[PDB]
């Protein structure tokens, strides 16, 4: 995904 | 005489105080009578429980929004998983009430808290933008404790909407004083990951906040770069313990870890030295963390001391930030002179890496012109290369004063042959360094293989001034 946690 | 904390967590926040030394000085802040009183924070990721026991009393819907959903309430969604808790256990590192009975306490426990529902959703670049700029001459400081993925093969930074939502807010943001914006290094340590390769730590526009554990190691999970500026504590292994905060569904944790954890905190610790001082900029505010961090106890096999006496470290920059002298130096600050940004193109011709490659060129720091920098801050060697396996480069940068930054270590899983394209690899320890001189830069293969590739450009960019400074540690 385009941004991780 | 200050009483410290009642509330029945507290005793458990070993980060905060204590007679042991192994914490970050909060309390001697809190004694010297700063505990975040008319500071604004705003923690960017998937919600805030605002209604949460001890997160209402300091909630500010007008440093809240919801960028997913478009509506102004940041309240999480509920799910079975409980998905959705990480915003909340963030905002109580910074702003848990005092004194009411219930968990803990944050660092800035008087401090206004407010959180940007973003992450719960497809993070665009436009989502990313309209929530670092989100009512930028009401929040001071922005807490992101997120970003491109770690799998230790990914190259990515802000977009375009993202990073004009940067330059915008360190310029006109705060009252021309310039957003703080704070970001927490990586969680890539297993995958042997480079926090250079993230745009978003790598930015000079951001403070990069790494992690210590408990016995003062570097936890698994931590990411090593030249970029990252500083240390709080996190967690560690399961003998170590973890960090104190607010959890979803009302209730208290204490169990919060890993990069997450380190942001919040230095945010919280920025907030006590804003109420000391409301007068400073956001490049003032690195400059005291530089200042004030301590390097002692902290176990790595690479600190170096710098060409101005300072201990420096690729897993912890200048080292753990102290909150009680943050906030005591912050009083008689003189505000820094306007940036400066000399820039020198390098190469006058291709050259073909093979095995090893080493550059050498001596500058004169743009001297005689209105941007000559002898007082350096950030400096960035900005490169385009290809090459076959980009994980099998090592990159080291050498200033005129003696001070090597690893730019690139290897990374085992980056199989890629995208190269590198005006990538602007950043490093924060050659600070307050005189940078006229021979600079070095050098590039090698680290593996066995016969790897093949030509760097085509390198520009080497300088920030600072030329007055101001102090007589080397
Ligand atoms: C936190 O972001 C909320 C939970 N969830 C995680 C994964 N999800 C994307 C899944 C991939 O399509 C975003 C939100
Ligand atoms: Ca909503
Ligand atoms: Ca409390
Ligand atoms: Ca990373
Ligand atoms: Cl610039
Ligand atoms: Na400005
Ligand atoms: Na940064
Ligand atoms: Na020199």
């Amino acid at each position: 995904k385009r941004r991780v946690k | 005489v200050y009483q410290e904390p009642t509330d029945p967590k507290f005793p458990q926040q070993w980060y905060l105080s204590g007679v042991t030394q192994r914490d970050l000085n909060v309390k001697a802040a809190w004694a010297q009578g700063y505990t975040g009183h008319g500071i604004v924070v705003s923690i960017l990721d998937d919600g805030i429980e605002k209604n949460h026991p001890d997160l209402a009393g300091n909630y500010d819907p007008g440093a809240s929004f919801d960028v997913n959903d478009q509506d102004p309430d940041p309240q999480p969604r509920y799910t079975q998983m409980n998905d959705n808790r990480h915003g909340t256990r963030c905002a109580g590192e910074v702003a848990a009430v005092a004194n009411n009975g219930v968990c803990g306490v944050g660092v800035a426990y008087n401090a206004r808290i407010g959180g940007v529902r973003m992450l719960d959703g497809e993070v665009t670049d436009a989502v990313e933008a309209r929530s670092l700029g989100l009512n930028p001459n009401h929040i001071h400081i922005y807490s992101a404790s997120w970003g491109p993925e770690d799998d230790g093969k990914t190259v990515d930074g802000p977009a375009r909407l993202a990073e004009e939502a940067f330059f915008r807010g360190v310029s006109q943001g705060r009252g021309g004083l310039g957003s703080i914006f704070v970001w927490a290094s990586g969680n890539g340590g297993r995958e042997h990951d480079s926090c250079n390769c993230d745009g978003y730590t790598n930015s000079i526009y951001t403070l990069s906040i790494s992690s210590a554990t408990q016995f003062g190691n570097v936890p698994w999970y931590s990411e090593a770069c030249s970029s990252t500026l500083a240390t709080t504590y996190s967690s560690g292994n399961q003998n170590e313990k973890q960090i104190v905060t607010t959890d979803l569904r009302q209730k208290c944790t204490e169990s919060h870890t890993g990069t997450s954890a380190s942001a919040p905190l230095a945010a919280g610790i920025i907030a006590l030295t804003l109420e000391a001082n409301k007068n400073l900029t956001w490049r003032d505010m690195q400059h005291l963390v530089v200042q004030t961090s301590k390097p002692a106890h902290l176990n790595a096999n690479d600190w170096a001391t710098n060409g101005v006496g300072r201990k420096v470290s690729h897993s912890y920059g200048y080292g753990l930030l102290d909150a009680g002298a943050m906030v005591a130096l912050a009083q008689n600050w003189t505000t820094v002179a306007p940036q400066r940004k000399c820039i020198i193109d390098i190469l006058t011709e291709p050259k073909d890496i093979g095995k090893r490659l080493e550059v050498r060129k001596t500058v004169t720091a743009c001297l005689g012109e209105p941007n000559h920098i002898t007082r350096l801050e950030h400096a960035q060697a900005r490169l385009t290369l290809s090459y076959n396996r980009r994980g099998d480069l090592a990159i080291h940068l050498v200033s005129p004063m003696g001070t090597r930054s690893t730019l690139l270590a290897a990374r085992p899983h980056d199989y890629s042959a995208d190269g590198f394209n005006d990538w602007a690899f950043m490093t924060t320890h050659s600070w307050d360094e005189d940078p006229s001189g021979e600079w070095v830069l050098e590039i090698e293969n680290t593996s066995e293989a016969n790897n093949y590739g030509t760097l085509t450009k390198f520009t080497l960019v300088l920030y600072g001034t030329a007055s101001g400074s102090l007589v080397p540690r």
